[PDB]
């Protein structure tokens, strides 16, 4: 069996070295060391910088709530347009309106207004150095497993929790994909009935789920993938119109 | 319903191509002499054999700036230090003690790798940076 | 009087639920997929508040301006009103000038 | 019957005679061409790196973790990595075994 | 329709010839383009004639 | 060599980064002021009646009464018209060389305003009436390269430096419409629309483009040699032969005044999609494009 050797696609700066992980495999229990991948140190190795990460899991946490609270202010309640008793001579307070906010029944003074947004976007670049970062965290901390396909030898989920079970992978695993549609059918059918363990493609692959889960899976696919995609922003122009739209070298 | 006639072809569109901006700021050519007539120098290589490193910028420049605050706070920030940044202050105070008189007043941030000095350096800090590999 | 007397029912949460394990999914769907989609387009929500954010008087402006010819009578009256109140609040009212 | 092997203790402990059994790793990767100072040759190329770890993981039954590979330059530095202990109990072990005085009582409800 | 053939070319569906003017449509654009924007010759015959009552 | 991977190994000791023990950058979150308590409720900062207690004092400007200071200065148009000036981005040879040594720009091929913004030289704004680029002379002592290169507006010292070291340059007019296409050409393809015609100066500005002085890119082609020459006597160079030099073609590449870009005619759509060029026959159409 020849070592499933990955290399660095893109260059690496002089001054740095790549990093490197094990090629695992999902196909035995003790398939590990089916390999040794290079990984581009400026995704897997850059600062740890967890105030950016606070920042990116803040941003991917709010920018989407959309609030539905809402009240009722002193001119929405029924009814209350007459002066409930005449200014002077009662021995009473003074009142306009029977729904004042002092009254039983009363409107809301300064009460949710909604529906709300909250919406706002973090500068592309760092939501880009987000992602290195929990990257570069998964490595350092040894939560990080690269694969060289998710391919599992049953779809049973019990096999895939055992397995993970005697390769001491957590409590929770985020297997990443390269693509939806060609997910192994094995790996589909396992990670569709379980809750910790759970699948995604590459596109979707976030901070929030490499914080929530223990352990991120990665195929090796998935590696160029994210090399590729995220060392672009640190090389790229300003761009002149949204980068949907015809360039020179984009996309590839 | 009678169109204007009209003719596709296929010869004229490398004018289109002609016209498509790149999103990937290109690597400067090769110069027989430096620095350059604008004064540009690649950094150099081998990298130099220093405890700390600074990365140029995406555009290839020395990654100093000046910076103000309250319309009199003169700062100049050098950028994307790795490896020991406090080494990289040391040296710092040392360039400048003598064009001073006196020790540069400087923040050490470690977790973004930046230098701040109060003063404006930049040109100094550049030259000097340039002289050393970086 | 006003604490009551006995624990409330215990709450028990999924945190594991298919809504929590796949939250934040696809939020670097622009630049993860090469821009073909916004992160803003994820978002769903009333008509006039995808992807856009302001205070309560341009909230009020900017869903009269775009549901308004659909909204039921009272509540356009009522919107109106608070188009009004808002106007006179924040232009004319408060410290700072 | 697909058969998953038992948990494998995280314990290790240094062989009296590594030195030796990595020096015939070497030997067995890199071949006898410089045997002299054999601990500084270096790992630059991934092959044979996978080759001296993958061996010495199977063999010691303990693997250099991914957040340590790039730390493995030559082979000074393997031999370093095997040279250190490691225990895999818990805390209450480690607690009821650090000779607690008569009246130090721990107990443990998990 | 311009703007999804542009977009998505031949597979749009859009007939090219729709893309230009039609001969009514020229007809409006000759028109305002006479009226607004005049010749060089014009142009410079006007400065000439302004130069010399500045003269 | 230190600190940068003194933090990874130190990352390896610690616990999990999770979801539950992260937390914003010191200093970044400044606290919420609450009117609660005593020292902000109360009064809660408003002070004591009045009228900015009761949030009632007067619009910004208001002095109380007194005939205001922004309402007593007399009105004078320093402002008048501002919006019908043409404002021109200017390029320096400082940053027109930068760009060169940058590999930014290509002065193998002419230099047009597509060229520019594609480099991200300059930033053109023809909603904020920019009408192009003004070549500016900052840096002229130390400009070394050869170009050809359009801009919209030139120092006589700028093309002096310019043609000192072989190369040319011409000064052409943009209108906004034009001017829009030019500095963004995807936008426009993709708006599935015939290449306009660039339309000509008002008059105003025909006497500068007419001008050979300036060269004009509607100037006399036959009195360029003799303002080449007197620059050259002015500023002491020597007028290099471009008819000699191997790029002469190229340094010669002109478009015509009615077009926009580089081998494209008015009245041809752009096929991005098929990567094709639909050119018209029809005659009344084809008249209208070359007119
Ligand atoms: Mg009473």
């Amino acid at each position: 069996p020849e070592p499933v050797l990955r290399k660095v696609e893109l260059p690496v700066p002089t001054h740095r070295r790549p990093v490197q992980a094990w090629v695992e495999s999902l196909r035995g229990f003790e398939q590990e060391r089916v390999g040794l991948a290079d990984l581009h140190p400026d995704v897997f190795a850059t600062a740890p910088r967890l105030d950016i990460l606070h920042q990116v899991a803040m941003w991917q946490k709010n920018f989407k709530r959309i609030s539905y609270a809402k009240t009722k202010t002193r001119a929405e309640v029924r009814g209350g347009g007459r002066k409930p008793w005449p200014q002077k001579g009662t021995g009473r307070a003074r009142h306009g309106s029977i729904r004042s906010p002092l009254w039983r029944g009363g409107g809301v003074a300064h009460g949710p207004r909604g529906p709300t947004s909250y919406y706002y976007m973090l500068p592309m670049k760092v939501r880009a150095l987000g992602l290195k970062v929990a990257l570069t965290v998964k490595l350092a901390q040894d939560d990080l497993h690269i694969m060289d396909s998710l391919e599992l030898p049953t779809g049973d989920p019990q096999y895939l929790t055992e397995l993970a079970h005697y390769r001491r992978w957590g409590d929770s695993v985020l297997l990443v994909d390269l693509t939806h549609e060609e997910m192994p059918q094995s790996i589909v059918e396992a990670t569709s009935r379980l809750k910790t363990f759970n699948l995604i493609p590459a596109v979707g692959l976030n901070v929030h789920s490499m914080l929530k889960h223990q352990t991120l899976v990665l195929t090796l696919p998935t590696v160029a993938f994210l090399e590729d995609k995220l060392l672009w922003q640190d090389s790229r122009y300003r761009p002149l119109y949204p980068f949907s739209l015809p360039y020179s070298d984009f996309p590839r | 319903p009678d169109y204007p006639r009209f003719v596709e072809s296929v010869d004229e569109y490398q004018f289109v191509e002609r016209l498509l901006p790149a999103t990937r700021i290109p690597d400067p050519p090769k110069h027989e002499h430096y620095p350059t007539p604008s004064g540009w120098q690649p950094p150099r290589d081998p990298p130099p054999n220093l405890p700390y490193f600074v990365r140029r910028s995406r555009m290839h420049n020395i990654p100093v700036y000046k910076d103000i605050t309250h319309g009199n706070r003169q700062m100049t920030v050098i950028r994307k230090v790795e490896g020991d940044i406090w080494a990289l202050q040391k040296d710092v105070e040392d360039f400048l003690s003598p064009l001073l008189g006196k020790t540069p007043v400087t923040q050490v941030n470690e977790v973004t790798g930046t230098l701040r000095i109060k003063g404006y350096f930049d040109q100094e800090l550049k030259a000097w940076l340039l002289e050393k590999g970086f | 009087i006003g604490i009551r007397l006995t624990l409330p029912p215990p709450k028990v949460v999924d945190r594991w639920n298919e809504k929590r394990a796949m939250f934040g999914v696809y939020d670097n769907i622009g630049i993860l997929g090469n821009f073909e989609k916004h992160p803003k387009e994820l978002i769903r929500g009333p008509i006039w508040l995808r992807g856009w954010k302001g205070n309560e008087l341009q909230r009020c402006i900017r869903k009269r301006k775009m549901v308004g010819s659909r909204m039921f009578a009272d509540d356009l009256h009522n919107l109106n009103k608070r188009i009004r109140y808002l106007y006179k609040h924040f232009n004319r009212h408060g410290k700072f000038r | 019957i697909l058969v998953c092997p038992p948990l494998r203790s995280r314990a290790y402990t240094p062989p009296e005679d590594l030195q030796s059994r990595l020096e015939s790793y070497v030997k067995e990767v890199f071949g006898s061409s410089l045997p002299s100072n054999w601990q500084d040759i270096s790992l630059e190329d991934s092959r044979l790196k996978f080759n001296l770890l993958a061996h010495l993981a199977d063999d010691l039954g303990h693997v250099v973790p991914n957040s340590r590979l790039h730390q493995m330059c030559r082979v000074r530095d393997v031999l370093d990595f095997y040279n250190v202990p490691i225990q895999d109990r818990s805390k209450f072990d480690e607690l009821s075994a650090s000779n607690l005085p008569p009246n130090l009582k721990i107990t443990w409800s998990y | 329709a311009a703007k999804q053939f542009a977009r998505y070319g031949a597979a749009s569906g859009v007939v090219p010839g729709s893309l230009w003017p039609s001969p009514e449509q020229l007809r409006e654009l000759e028109a305002e383009e006479r009226e607004w924007y005049p010749s060089l010759a014009t142009m410079q015959e006007s400065l000439r004639v302004k130069q010399l009552a500045e003269e | 060599q230190g600190g940068g991977a003194r933090a990874l190994d130190l990352l390896r000791g610690l616990p999990r980064v999770s979801l539950a023990n992260l937390k914003p950058n010191p200093g970044s979150k400044k606290p919420e002021r609450r009117p609660r308590g005593r020292r902000r409720g109360r009064k809660c900062g408003r002070g004591h009646k009045g009228e900015r207690q009761r949030g009632t004092r007067p619009r910004l400007g208001f002095e109380g009464g007194q005939t205001p200071f922004y309402i007593r200065i007399p009105k004078y148009g320093f402002n008048e018209g501002h919006s019908f000036r043409r404002q021109y981005k200017p390029l320096s040879l400082n940053r027109l060389q930068y760009l060169i040594d940058l590999g930014r720009v290509d002065p193998s091929q002419p230099i047009d305003l597509t060229q520019l913004v594609n480099g991200r030289g300059v930033t053109i704004q023809p909603l904020k009436r920019d009408y192009g680029v003004q070549l500016v002379e900052e840096g002229a002592d130390t400009f070394t390269a050869k170009v050809n290169i359009e801009v919209q507006l030139a120092s006589e010292l700028a093309i002096a430096a310019i043609e000192k070291n072989g190369g040319v340059v011409t000064t052409a007019f943009y209108d906004p419409r034009s001017l829009d296409i030019v500095c963004k050409p995807v936008p426009f393809f993709l708006r599935g629309q015939p290449i306009p015609k660039r339309m000509l100066p008002p008059e105003e500005l025909v006497p500068y483009y007419t001008d050979a002085k300036n060269r004009g890119y509607l100037a006399d082609p036959a009195k360029f040699p003799e303002a080449r020459l007197e620059l050259a006597r002015k500023y002491g160079y020597i007028l290099p032969d471009i008819t000699k030099d191997e790029l002469f073609k190229m340094l010669c590449t002109r478009k015509d005044p009615r077009q926009i870009f580089f081998g494209l005619a008015p009245g041809w759509v752009v096929n991005m999609a098929d990567k094709k060029i639909l050119k018209p026959t029809d005659e009344n159409l084809l008249k209208y494009y070359t007119s």
